[PDB]
């Protein structure tokens, strides 16, 4: 039975943070011999083998995410999710010790109240995970009034993709991922990539070409747009994908929502409320590396993209208009 | 027949297989050692790089290699009688009346979805 | 204009001015010289058949 | 008759199979293929 | 593979279909076309190799 | 063990790939030097006399 | 760990003329197109967007500069240029040979800008290869903004002309300078100005009335060193708006939206990438800094 | 249903030194070519009359 | 039936009696809307003439 405890002697001591490089001066120039990962150009032979380059493969960079442990009611977080969805943490008031509210993008599609044809695919799917939409709005009675003054985007802190969900009858335990690539639980040695529905995501670099530089970086942005439909306030959340830098995309987003801005500000030639002037906000949900192909999937159908090598780096909400 | 005459210039392309002769010991070659560079480290993969460098020096002063056209394989050009549209090269220059300039452009002219005899070839007019 | 020994050296090593594309629908001019292998004997001789 | 990427012990042949694969697989010479780029070109895992 | 080294584009297939027509007319029923040729055995053997 | 030893067969065959695609780099770049120094027959023949 | 090196193969031996200028700027920052070891020379220059025969537009050039990865020179061999790379978030030696010279120190701030003073000084043309190479300029952010402040003002008052001492001079403590405008395409520099017309008139709609009444109490007698813009005379507009009475809970909802629209003006006045220098040597002209994109 | 055959290509390397292309060249191994800047070979031709 | 001013030189070369060519192997794969422009669109000349 100590053979089972000897496995924990290997795997814990082998998996630790690398220690501080501290060598006493009386030993001599032995500290130069302790620098192995800074060496980056390895010797190749006529026929190299793994026995020649096992030392080159041993030095790996130190990468680790930081997980978030959320304890959620089982009515908001649907019991079946595709395990890579993006998350948001709504927060209004600390009422109890630990009961937290999480919003998938199909869950925030139902609280919005936007029309069918503007997102024609997920309206079928988010209508079967949830009721009419009042199964969630009973938690936030201020959704008519948070949309008027525009305080809803200041109450979402984007968190990152799912990792694991332990589901019980009344309470679902949800573990997300911040700071980077979350390690997959059930499949070992794997990496959870971030999944967005094909409907919400609006690609931004697209040309005939009819030439743009390659790079290392492409950043997924979130958007959240205050508008009014049927003389009732409602929001709209869309995603963007471009590595163009923040000075362009704010001009690129305004060309996307041109018609939405035109329909609203016709109404305030007659009544001007200063709370109504705030329009939208933009968050930075973290970087994707260059030339990764978003792989199309299908679930029940619901077409869902997936981004491998996603790392999450959350930003604030900046109010564009 | 209008007042002038005109000459027409084409091009032509021929896939040709070639015979290259090279005399002996005509270049001195220098071969270095390969190295391995590790970079673009990500979470799904780690990319490597194997590089190698060559010096090549021409040993003698005379020409030591001769290529030749040997065997015609295909004609690609189709030798078509399509003429080049100067409306495409010079889009800025136009007539004074923009009602008459949209008329002559109607009487002359990605539009081709498929071509049968071969790759189409432009002609001029001198 | 230069001496013809220099024109022999430049004939094979330098793809001369205004070439044509291959393999594409119309006669375009190729700017990407990484692949195109054409040899055109119509500049040195200055003719047209 | 289904394709599968299980780590078989593949056998080696004398004859080459590389002549016109880029434009035969792209124009559908043979049904039921799959191309693997880069880090996907590997004998992945066993799971029973 | 000298024809499809560029990939089967739109201008390659037309060059390749125009050789389906020209080989179907010129070299067909070769053992009947070679009863009236001067060469004979030289024509059939380069047809059958 | 058969997952380990089937993973060392992948990483060798990915690295035999590296060297044996770099021996092609010799044969290409040696041939590319020769084609830069190969003027054609019709130019070089009358200079040969 | 990771490697960063870009060695640029080149198809012709360089002359001793153009090798002498490159050897002078051995520490320099220039962007390039693709992230690979081997690279053509047609990606190294900034002159893919900024050429001679094409009219350059310095906003679109600067808009181009936040896309690219940036690189630092190591060596100038007579055949191949050799460059090192800048990646997030890596500490690196940086050395300014940049000809409109400014002085740095430890714990300074930097930014990368297109050449806006003398292009013929800042670009060397390569006669042997035919492709010229354009060097960008690194500027501390106080002058990094103040040049972009003047270039937006210039396109405003060039369109009204459809003279120069007020529009083409960038001011700074001790020195005055000339912007380089002879052939500038204003169309990309005006879409930025089109979006300034959007923010600025919405800021005129939610002006707090107590803050305008603070200026009607101030600039008439209370004269301060930084209020000399108004020259002692009130504007005619400010007297028109303060006819209303003041109420506190009106301006609280106003000043929050005044606050939140000033978050948006960062997006229109962005520089390119930023450079936080933590140590700078004075007599050696090298430094040490960590590259931060966006 | 049955597996009947599990087949796979093996790419045999072809060394440059065992191609007959190397007859037209002179192959010397040079350990540190990265150190070199420029090579040089100088000719002296005397011409009798 | 055919207009009496149709060309005799059309009836020597082997094409179809529609008057327009119908080669669809030439065009792009699985583009039904683009292969209809070969057969019936008359904004373009037929690919024979």
């Amino acid at each position: 039975q100590a053979e089972n405890a000897a496995r924990l002697g290997r795997q814990v001591l082998g998996l630790l943070p690398p220690p501080t490089h501290r060598v006493s001066l009386t030993r001599g120039p032995e500290f130069a011999r302790g620098v192995r990962d800074l060496l980056s150009k390895y010797a190749a032979s006529t026929r190299p083998t793994v026995g020649s380059l096992h030392e080159a493969l041993r030095q790996a960079p130190f990468r680790q995410p930081t997980y978030g442990d959320f304890l959620v009611y089982s009515q908001t977080f649907s019991p079946q999710e595709p395990l890579g969805t993006f998350l948001f943490s709504f927060k209004q008031e600390d009422n109890g010790s630990s009961m937290d509210m999480l919003l998938t993008p199909t869950s925030l599609f139902m609280l919005s109240g936007m029309e069918a044809a503007k997102a024609p695919q997920t309206h079928k799917v988010a209508g079967v995970w949830y009721g009419s939409g009042s199964g969630l709005a009973d938690f936030i009675p201020n959704l008519s009034e948070l949309m008027d003054t525009g305080e809803f985007h200041t109450l979402l802190t984007p968190v990152g993709p799912m990792v694991q969900s332990v589901h019980s009858t009344f309470v679902t335990k949800v573990t997300s991922a911040m700071k980077g690539v979350g390690l997959a639980r059930d499949e070992p040695r794997a990496h959870v990539g971030l999944t967005l529905p094909c409907d919400m995501l609006v690609d931004l670099d697209e040309s005939c070409p009819m030439r743009e530089p390659a790079g290392l970086n492409v950043t997924i942005y979130a958007s959240l747009v205050y508008l009014r439909v049927n003389q009732r306030p409602s929001m709209a959340l869309t995603f963007f994908q471009s590595g163009k830098g923040f000075a362009e995309v704010v001009a690129m987003i305004k060309d996307h929502f041109t018609d939405v801005i035109r329909t609203k500000y016709i109404q305030l030639r007659h009544e001007l409320y200063i709370n109504r002037l705030v329009f939208g906000a933009v968050c930075t949900l973290g970087t994707v590396p260059f030339d990764s192909h978003p792989v199309h999937q299908s679930l029940n159908s619901l077409p869902v993209l997936v981004f491998a090598n996603f790392e999450a780096a959350c930003g604030p909400w900046t109010v564009f208009l | 027949h209008p007042g002038f005459a005109m000459t027409v210039v084409r091009t032509d392309e021929v896939l040709a297989e070639h015979i290259l002769y090279c005399s002996r010991a005509s270049t001195s070659m220098f071969v270095g050692l390969p190295s391995v560079v590790r970079r673009e480290v990500r979470s799904d993969a780690v990319t490597f790089e194997i590089t190698h460098e060559i010096a090549s020096l021409h040993t003698a002063l005379g020409y030591s290699s001769v290529i030749a056209p040997a065997h015609v394989a295909a004609i690609t050009t189709d030798m078509g009688v399509h003429c080049q549209d100067l409306f495409m090269i010079f889009p800025g220059d136009a007539y004074q009346d923009r009602q008459l300039h949209d008329y002559i452009k109607m009487k002359a002219g990605e539009n081709l979805p498929g071509l049968s005899h071969g790759q189409l070839a432009t002609c001029e007019i001198i | 204009n230069r001496g013809l020994y220099t024109l022999v050296n430049e004939y094979s090593a330098r793809l001369a001015g205004a070439p044509a594309t291959s393999t594409t629908d119309l006669q375009y001019v190729v700017v990407n010289g990484t692949d195109v292998f054409l040899d055109q004997p119509c500049h040195m001789l200055q003719e047209a058949y | 008759a289904t394709l599968e990427q299980r780590p078989f012990p593949y056998l080696a042949t004398e004859a080459n199979l590389l002549t016109q694969i880029k434009e035969s697989a792209a124009d559908g010479l043979f049904k039921s293929f799959q191309l693997l780029l880069g880090k996907d070109a590997r004998e992945g895992s066993v799971r029973f | 593979p000298v024809y499809s080294e560029r990939g089967l584009k739109k201008a390659v297939k037309s060059d390749m279909v125009s050789m389906f027509k020209a080989h179907l007319i010129e070299h067909s029923f070769f053992l009947d076309k070679a009863e009236l040729m001067t060469r004979g055995k030289q024509y059939v053997l380069t047809m059958l190799s | 063990f058969t997952e380990y030893a089937g993973a060392i067969k992948t990483i060798t065959s990915a690295l035999q790939f590296g060297m044996d695609a770099l021996e092609r780099g010799l044969v290409d770049t040696v041939l590319a030097v020769k084609l830069r120094h190969a003027p054609p027959v019709f130019i070089l023949k009358t200079l040969g006399d | 760990a990771l490697d960063k090196s870009i060695v640029v193969n080149l198809t012709s031996r360089l002359f001793a003329d153009e090798l002498a200028a490159l050897q002078s700027k051995i520490g320099s920052v220039l962007p390039l197109g693709d992230c690979h070891r081997l690279q053509n020379i047609q990606a190294l220059g900034l002159g893919c967007v900024c050429s001679r025969e094409t009219s350059p537009d310095y906003i679109q050039i600067m808009q181009y500069l936040s896309k690219c990865t940036l690189a630092v020179l190591e060596e100038v061999r007579p055949d191949s240029l050799r460059l090192t790379r800048m990646d997030p978030s890596d500490n690196l030696q940086i050395k300014n040979v940049y000809a409109p010279f400014f002085q740095w120190d430890s714990n300074t701030q930097l930014a990368v800008l297109p050449p806006l003073f003398s292009r013929k000084d800042s670009t060397i043309v390569l006669e042997s290869n035919g492709f010229d190479i354009v060097f960008p300029m690194v500027v501390p952010q106080q002058l990094g903004h103040a040049i972009l402040q003047q270039l937006l003002v210039y396109h405003i008052y060039s369109k009204i002309s459809a003279l120069d001492l007020y529009t083409t001079n960038v001011s700074f403590m001790g020195r005055t300078y000339r912007l380089d405008v002879d052939n500038t395409d204003p169309r990309t520099a005006l879409r930025v100005l089109d979006d300034l017309s959007m923010y600025l008139c919405i800021l005129s709609a939610l002006v707090p009335r107590g803050c305008l009444r603070l200026l009607t109490a101030l600039v008439r007698h209370d004269r301060h060193p930084l209020t000399e813009v108004f020259e002692g005379v009130v504007p005619d507009e400010v007297t028109r708006i303060d006819l209303d009475q003041l109420s506190v809970p009106d301006d609280i909802t106003r000043m929050r939206v005044m606050f939140s629209y000033l978050q948006s003006l960062s997006s229109i006045f962005n520089l390119g990438p930023r450079l936080h220098v933590y140590a700078y040597s004075a007599e050696t002209l090298a430094a040490s800094c960590w590259y931060s994109p966006r | 249903e049955a597996l009947l055959g599990v087949y796979t290509n093996v790419v045999e390397f072809v060394k440059f030194l065992e191609t007959a292309l190397a007859a037209a060249c002179v192959n010397t191994e040079f350990k540190d070519l990265r150190r070199m800047i420029d090579g040089k070979i100088q000719f002296k031709i005397s011409m009798p009359t | 039936p055919t207009p009496v001013t149709s060309d005799v030189a059309y009836f020597q070369t082997p094409s179809n009696p529609r008057g327009r060519a119908a080669c669809v192997v030439s065009c792009d794969a699985y583009s039904n809307e683009s292969a209809e422009r070969l057969l019936y669109d008359h904004s373009i000349p037929d690919p024979a003439y």
